[PDB]
C-alpha cells in the first residue's frame, strides 16, 4: 500500500514560531494529502484538504506546500490553541493510510 | 578410393541388424522401399547420425572416418536446399567462400567456380535468377545440378545424393544422371539411395545394393544382380523392367528366408574374405552468410516489400483515423488506443519471424554439418542480415508516418524516443518468437503457441486491465509480457507534459478527483513510474530479453539433435 | 452532518463485536459513503472500510472476513460486525463520513471504545 | 455399352487437337506424360469440363449424353475424398442415402451396400475408422477401395477414376487393379489415366490411348501398342519395361512427326471406319448430409475438443484476471476490456471457419457434380452440422464462466442477452468467413485477408478510438464492423444500471464532469444508443449480415466455376 | 451537432403566473443544460447551471427540472424584472449551439 | 472576473476585423479560458471559439480559417482576429470567461457591435 513516513515524530517549539511537519509518502498522491489535527480527547478535526486548500474555521497560517511525494505542512506563528497531533492522510489509494502523528511541545 | 563398413547395428529400435560391404571409385546404388534402410545407410556412411547409434566401423583407405571427413566430402539434400532468390554466380562464390582457405586467391575463387560451372553445363544459367514461386527463373533439373555444384567446391573425392531422381521428370533426371556419370569416371566416388529407378538408370551403374526391412540382400557389381536373383528361384519373365522384377521379389510377387539366402551367398563371401583383410575464419565467416540473407531479403519482394506497403497503408490509415489528437476528454483514450495499437502491431509482425528459422532449418543442419560456419557466425550474420533492418524500417516508416499526423509531442528527442521503443519492442517480440522457433519444423505449432502467448501478454500490457488491480498472485506476470515494456515506455514518452482538462489547468491542483486532468494522473493510475529511470527501465528490461531470449535461441540452434 | 456511536465497551474475546452509527440531519441513503475508524491506545489511525450509498461496501485488506457492514435504512443507522476479536485490537473506535468529492473525511462521529478483556 | 467420341478441340489455349476412338466394355487406359492432355480426355469423357470448351460430340449406344449421364456413372478423385474420420459402413450408408431411390426400403439400403463392400474384399474394415492423421485407421490401399465403393451405390456401368495408382505403394496399387480387373469382366467399363505405369498393371488391360502435349499417338487394344511401335522405326530392347518404353519415343530417346506417323496408322483407319459410322428428397437430402458432417465433428477431439479446451482455460484465465469487477474508477477499463476481448476473441476464432469450407472444397465439387444434393441442401446441412453446435457451444462455455466469476449484471434477462449476443457475433465472423472463403482452395490467402480485416474493424469497434471523433468522411466505415454491433451490444448489456465513482451517486447530477461517474456517460461518450432499440438494432444488423454474407457465400458456391 | 429547439419561441403571460418554458434537445445532455437571461442592451447572465442547480443572486423561483432530453425551466409566480429572452445552453460537446431563446410578453 | 471590449464598431467587407478583449481582476494565464461569442440582430447566440489558459485554443466549425484568436499575455489580453469578413456576420460581439469545471459562461464582456457596410 501507501505508507505515510512523518519522520518529525515530535517536536520542541515555541509560541510565534515558523513549524515545518513535513510527510513523506512512499508513492505519488499528488496533492491528495489531507492534514487533520486531534486535539486530545477528540476526533480529528480536518484542517486541509488537498494539500494546498484550505478548511473554513481556522486562521490564514497554516498552509500545505506538497509537490510529488515531499508534501509539508506550514504553520507559520503557531498560537496556543494549535498544539496537537497532525496527521496526513493519503486518499489516492483505498487503504487510506494515516500518517504516524506529529505532536507538538512547548519548551 | 574406397569405402568400407563392417557389423552396423543401428537402433533409436534395431530398424537395421548389421550390413557388410565395401565400395570402389565409381557409381555406388542403394535400392528398396521406403520402409526400408536405403535412407537411413546413406545417412550412416555420410556420418548424419548419432554415433552412439552406430555400432560398427567405417574405414577408408586404411583410415577411420576423422574430423576432416565432412570437410572434404560432399552430402545433397532431397529437396533444392539452392537459393532460388539467388543466382548460381552469385550462390556459388557463397560456398566457394566458406569452404575454400582464406590463403587462396580471389582469383583463384573466380576461377574454380569457373572449372565446375563449366562442367554441369550452367554457363548460360551464371547470372540467371535460379527460381521462386514468385520469380520465375531456372527450371528444377538445373536445381539440383545448382545444389551439387554447391558440394564440388573444393573437389571433394566422395560424393553422397539423397535421392537423386525423386523431384525431377525423366528426360530431367537423365540429365543429371549422365552429369553423374561424367562424374562416374574423374575419380569421384558417388553413393547415393534411389527410389523406384529405372533401367536406363539401372544400366550405368557401377556397384549395387539393397536394403528391405533393414535387412541386406544384395552387395556387389550392378551387372550381377540381374544374375543372381535367378538362382534365388525366380526368373524375370519377358520383357519386364530389371530394377521393378528385384521389388517383385520383396513383397510376395518371407523376409527371413530372403536373408538367409543372402548369408549364404558367394557375393557376401568374397566381401566376408575382403573386409576382415580390412577389418584385421569468423570475419570471413560473417561476411558472406550475411550478403546471402541479404540477397533473399532484396530477391523477394512478396516477403520484403509486401511487409512495407502494409505498414505504409496503416501507417496512413492510423494517420487518418487519429490525425490530430484532441486535448480533451476524449484524448486519453485515443493517445492509449494508438500507442497500443502500435506495440501490438510491432508484436504481430514479430510473429512472422518464425518463418525465417523454421523454413531455412533444414538449410541450417546442412549447412552446418558440413561445416560452413561456426553457429555464432551464422547467428551473428543472420540477425545482421534479417532482424536488424526489417525490423529497422517499420520502427521508422511508422514513426515517420504517425507522428506528425496525430501530432504527437512535438519535441525532438521524444519522435527519437518513439522510434527507439518501437525499434525494441520489434527486436524484443523477434527474439521471442525467435526462440520459441529455434529448432521446430513445425509451422501451425508455434505460430499458435506465440500467438497464444501473445494474447496473454496484451491481456497484462495496461490496458485491458489495470494492473494495480490485479490480485497479488498475478500481479508477478506483469513483468513476463513484451508489449508491457514498450507499451509503458510510449505512454511515458507521450503522456508527460500533456493534459486532457481543456479549461481545467490541474498542475497546481486537481479538483474533483476522479477526472484524470493530466498525464501524470492516467499514467500513475496505470501503475507506470515517473521519474526518468521510469522510461529506461523498460529498455533495459527489452535489451535483456533479447539478449536471453537470443541466447535461448543461440543454445537450441546448439544443443539441437543435428543428426 | 450528525453521526454517533452506541454499543458495548467491552466484550469477551474471540466472539464478535457490534456498533452502531444513527445519522441525523442528513439520509445515508442520500449522497455519502460511510466507513468506519479505529485509533489504537498508543495513537496511531487505522481506517477500516466503507459502505456506499446504495449498499455496496469495501473493507480494509487487513481486516478480510472479521468486518462486516450492514445497514438499516429505514431509520439511517450502519452497523459494524466484528467477529472473532483479538484481545490486540482494543481500539477507539469511530464513525466518519466521506464525501467523494470533495475526498476526505468531512465529518467523524464520538468516540467509543472497545476493550477486549476477560 | 461402348464410349465414342470425335474431333474435340478444348481451349480455355487449345491444349489439344482433336482426338478420335471408342471405349469397349472393358479395361481403358490413358497414358502419357503430365503436361499431355491424359488428365483433360479424361475430365471430357466424364463431362468434368465446361461444355463450351468442347467441340466434338461424345455418344454412347447411339445416343448423346443426357443430363441423367452423371447421375448414373462414377468419378473418383485421386486423393482420399472418403471421411477418414468416419467408417466404411457409415459412408456407405450416406452414399446410399443420396443416389438410391427415395422409394427404395432401407433394408435395400442395407443390402445393396453389403453387395458391394463384401466384393470389396472390406468385411474386416466395415466398422472400423477409415483413419485420420490422428486418428489411426485403415491402410490406404483400401481408402481408395472405400472411394471406389461410394462410387457403385446405384450399380454405375461407366466407371472413371483419376490415377487409381499415384498415392499408393506398388503391391498396395496391385490390389486394387486386380479388384477392377474382377470390374473388367462384370460389365464395367472402367475409364482412367495412370501416370508412371508397370508392365504387371500393363498385362490386364483391354484398351490403350496415348498422349503427349496434347496430341494423340495410339488407339486400340493394349496388345498391339508394342506390335505398333515398332514400325515407327524403334526396336524394344532386352529387358526393358514396354510401358516405359513407350515413353522411350517421346523425349528423344519432333511431336508433329510421330503425331504425323499416327495420321497414317492403321488402327486410326479401322476408328475412321468405325466412328463415321457412329457419327454418320429435399428433406432426405438435408436428413443425411447433416448426420456426416456431424460425425467428422464427433470424429475429430483436435479440432473440436481441442477448441473447447481453448475456451474453457481461457474462460477461466478471464476469471481469475478479473474476478469481481469493482465500481470504482477502474471499473470501466475493466469492464470495456472484457467485453472487449470476449468480443475479439469470438470475432478472430471465427477465422477458423476458412478451415471447414476450404478444406471440403474439393469433395464439395465432386460430390456435386456427382448429383448428391442440391447446393442449398449442402448449404442448409453444414450450417446446421457444424455453424450451428461449434459456436452455440463457446457462447455458452464463455457465458457460464465468466459472468458469474466476474460478477457481470447480476439479472436473469442480462446473462441471458450476453449470451444471445455472443452467439450472434460468432455466427456473423463466421458468416463473413464464409463470404471470404467460398470458392477459394487456398488457405494462406484468406486467413491473411480475414486478418487485415478484422484488425481495421476492431480499431472501429470503439475501444481503440472514439468513434465520435473520427472525421466525418471515415464515421460511415463504423458500420461494416461485426466486432463494432457485438462490442456496442455488450457495453448497453452492462452499463446501464452501473455506476463507477464511489461515493458520488451521479444520476441525479454530474458536478465536475469529465468524469464519467455512471454507465449511461460512458455508453454515450462512445456514440450507442441509450433507448432500448439501441440494443437490438444491433442484433437485426447482424442478423442481416449473416443472412447478406450466407447468400454470398451461397451464390459463391453456386456461380462456381465446378468445372 | 446539438440543436437546442425551445419550441416556445414566445410567450403571453401576467404576473403572479407560473411558467414553464421548455427546451427540447437533439440529444442527450446528462443535465448538462444552462439557462440565461438578457435583458435588452446587455450580456446573457447565468441563471441556472446543471439543469437543476442556482446561481447566487436570483431568487428561490426559477428552478430547473430536466431530464434526458426534456429540459425545462419552471418560474413560479414570475415578477416584473424577469420579462427577458432566456437562452438554453449545452455544454456536453464542443460546438456550444444555444436556444432559440424564448420571450416573455404581458398580457 | 472583469472583461471590456473596444474595437472599430464598422468596418469595410472582406478584409478583416480585429477585437481585444482586456481582462482585469485576474490573470488570463493562470485558470479559465477565454471565448468570443456573437448575437446577430433578430437575436441569435453563436459562440465562436476559445483561447485555453495555455495558448491552445478550438474554434466553432463554422467558422474555420476565419477566426483567429491570438494573446498578448504580459497585459491579459486575447484577440479576435476575423477576415474576410461578410457583410451577413454584422452581430454584437462579446468576449466571456468560462470555468471548465462549473462548465457554463460565468463571465462576459460589455458588448460591442460590428457593422459590415460600406
Ligand atoms: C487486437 C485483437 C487481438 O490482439 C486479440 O485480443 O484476439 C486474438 C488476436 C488479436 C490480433 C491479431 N491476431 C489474433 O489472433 C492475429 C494477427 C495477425 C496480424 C498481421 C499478419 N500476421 C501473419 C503477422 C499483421 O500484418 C498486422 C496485425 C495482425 N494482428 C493479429
Ligand atoms: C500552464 C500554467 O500556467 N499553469 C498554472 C501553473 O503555472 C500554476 O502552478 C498553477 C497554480 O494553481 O496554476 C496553473
Ligand atoms: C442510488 C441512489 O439512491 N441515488 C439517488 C437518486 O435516486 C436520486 O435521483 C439522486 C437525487 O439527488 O440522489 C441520489
Ligand atoms: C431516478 C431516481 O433515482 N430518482 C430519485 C427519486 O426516485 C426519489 O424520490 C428522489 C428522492 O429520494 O431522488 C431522486
Ligand atoms: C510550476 C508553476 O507553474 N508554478 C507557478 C508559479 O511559477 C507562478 O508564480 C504561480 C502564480 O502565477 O503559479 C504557479
Amino acid at each position: 500500500d501507501i505508507v505515510l513516513t512523518q519522520s518529525p515524530s515530535s517536536f520542541s517549539v515555541s509560541l510565534g514560531d515558523r513549524v515545518t511537519i513535513s510527510c513523506k509518502a512512499s508513492g505519488y498522491i499528488l496533492n491528495r494529502l489531507a492534514w487533520y489535527q486531534q486535539k486530545p480527547g477528540n476526533a480529528p478535526r480536518l484542517l486541509i484538504s488537498g494539500a494546498t486548500s484550505l478548511e473554513t474555521g481556522f486562521p490564514s497560517r497554516f498552509s500545505g506546500t506538497g509537490s510529488g511525494k515531499d508534501y509539508t505542512l506550514s504553520i507559520s506563528s503557531l498560537q496556543t490553541e494549535d498544539v496537537g497531533t497532525y496527521y496526513c492522510q493519503q486518499y489516492w489509494s483505498t487503504p487510506w493510510t494515516f500518517g504516524g502523528g506529529t505532536k507538538l511541545e512547548i519548551r | 578410393a574406397v569405402l568400407s563398413f563392417h557389423n552396423i547395428c543401428y537402433r533409436v529400435k534395431e530398424i537395421l541388424s548389421n550390413i557388410n560391404g565395401i565400395m570402389k571409385p565409381g557409381l555406388n546404388a542403394i535400392l528398396g522401399p521406403t520402409g526400408g534402410g536405403k535412407s537411413s545407410l546413406l545417412d550412416v556412411l555420410a556420418a548424419r547420425k548419432d554415433p552412439s547409434g552406430l555400432s560398427g566401423d567405417v574405414l577408408i583407405n586404411g583410415a577411420p572416418r576423422p574430423a576432416n571427413f565432412k570437410c572434404n566430402s560432399g552430402y545433397v539434400v532431397q529437396d533444392d536446399v539452392v537459393m532460388g532468390t539467388l543466382t548460381v554466380r552469385e550462390n556459388l562464390q557463397f560456398s566457394a567462400a566458406l569452404r575454400l582457405a582464406t590463403t587462396m586467391t580471389n582469383h583463384e575463387k573466380n576461377e574454380r567456380i569457373n572449372r565446375v560451372i563449366q562442367e554441369l553445363g550452367l554457363d548460360k544459367v551464371a547470372d540467371s535468377k535460379v527460381g521462386t514461386q514468385f520469380i520465375r527463373g531456372v527450371s528444377g533439373g538445373e536445381r539440383k545440378r545448382t545444389s551439387i555444384g554447391m558440394e564440388l567446391i573444393t573437389d571433394p573425392s566422395i560424393l553422397f545424393l539423397d535421392e537423386p531422381t525423386t523431384g525431377l521428370d525423366s528426360s530431367t533426371a537423365n540429365a543429371v544422371l549422365l552429369l553423374l556419370k561424367r562424374m562416374s569416371k574423374q575419380g569421384r566416388t558417388i553413393i547415393f539411395s534411389i527410389h523406384q529407378p529405372r533401367y536406363s538408370i539401372f544400366k550405368l551403374f557401377d556397384s549395387l545394393t539393397l536394403l528391405a526391412s533393414g535387412r541386406l540382400m544384395f552387395h556387389g557389381p550392378a551387372q550381377e544382380a540381374l544374375g543372381y536373383f535367378e538362382s534365388a528361384g525366380y526368373h524375370c519373365e519377358a520383357y519386364n523392367n530389371p530394377a521393378d522384377f528385384f521389388l517383385d521379389i520383396i513383397n510376395g510377387d518371407l523376409i527371413e528366408k530372403l536373408a538367409e539366402i543372402y548369408v549364404n551367398s558367394s557375393f557376401y563371401k568374397e566381401t566376408k574374405a575382403e573386409l576382415h583383410q580390412l577389418s584385421g575464419s569468423f570475419c570471413h565467416q560473417l561476411r558472406w552468410v550475411s550478403k546471402r540473407s541479404f540477397k533473399n531479403l532484396l530477391g523477394n519482394p512478396q516477403a520484403s516489400i509486401a511487409q512495407i506497403i502494409v505498414t505504409v497503408v496503416l501507417g496512413l490509415v492510423i494517420g487518418a483515423i487519429y490525425f490530430g489528437l484532441k486535448n480533451d476528454s476524449t484524448g486519453i483514450q485515443n493517445r492509449a488506443g494508438v500507442l497500443f495499437f502500435l506495440t501490438t502491431n510491432q508484436c504481430f509482425s514479430s510473429v512472422s519471424a518464425v518463418e525465417l528459422f523454421v523454413v531455412e532449418k533444414k538449410l541450417f543442419i546442412h549447412e552446418y554439418i558440413s561445416g560452413y560456419y561456426r553457429v555464432s557466425s551464422y547467428f551473428l550474420g543472420k540477425l545482421l542480415s534479417d532482424l536488424l533492418p526489417m525490423r529497422m524500417l517499420p520502427s521508422i516508416i511508422f514513426t515517420c508516418i504517425v507522428y506528425f499526423m496525430l501530432g504527437l509531442k512535438p519535441k525532438a528527442d521524444a519522435f527519437f524516443v518513439m522510434m527507439f521503443t518501437l525499434m525494441m519492442v520489434a527486436y524484443s517480440a523477434s527474439s521471442m518468437a525467435l526462440a520459441i522457433a529455434a529448432g521446430q519444423s513445425v509451422v501451425s505449432v508455434a505460430t499458435l503457441l506465440m500467438t497464444i502467448c501473445f494474447v496473454f501478454m496484451m491481456i497484462f500490457s495496461g490496458l485491458l486491465v489495470n494492473l494495480t488491480t490485479i490480485a497479488s498472485w498475478l500481479s508477478w506476470l506483469q513483468y513476463f509480457s513484451i508489449p508491457r515494456y514498450g507499451f509503458t515506455a510510449l505512454q511515458h514518452n507521450e503522456f508527460l507534459g500533456q493534459n486532457f482538462c481543456p479549461g481545467l489547468n490541474a498542475t497546481g491542483n486537481n479538483p474533483c478527483n476522479y477526472a484524470t486532468c493530466t498525464g501524470e494522473e492516467y499514467l500513475v493510475k496505470q501503475g507506470i513510474d515517473l521519474s526518468p529511470w521510469g522510461l529506461w527501465k523498460n529498455h533495459v528490461a527489452l535489451a535483456c530479453m533479447i539478449v536471453i531470449f537470443l541466447t535461448i535461441a543461440y543454445l537450441k540452434l546448439l544443443f539441437l539433435k543435428k543428426y | 452532518v450528525q453521526l454517533q456511536e452506541s454499543g458495548p465497551g467491552l466484550v469477551k474475546p474471540s466472539q464478535s463485536l457490534s456498533l452502531t452509527c444513527t445519522v441525523t440531519g442528513f439520509s445515508i441513503t442520500s449522497d455519502y459513503a460511510w466507513n468506519w475508524i479505529r485509533q489504537f491506545p498508543g495513537k496511531k489511525l487505522e481506517w477500516m472500510g466503507y459502505i456506499n450509498f446504495d449498499g455496496g461496501t469495501t473493507y480494509n485488506p487487513s481486516l478480510r472476513g472479521r468486518i462486516s457492514i450492514t445497514r438499516d435504512t429505514s431509520k439511517n443507522q450502519f452497523f459494524l460486525q466484528l467477529r472473532s476479536v483479538t484481545p490486540e485490537d482494543t481500539a477507539t473506535y469511530y464513525c466518519a463520513t466521506f464525501y467523494g468529492a470533495k475526498g476526505t473525511l468531512d465529518y467523524w462521529g464520538q468516540g467509543t471504545s472497545v476493550t477486549v478483556s476477560s
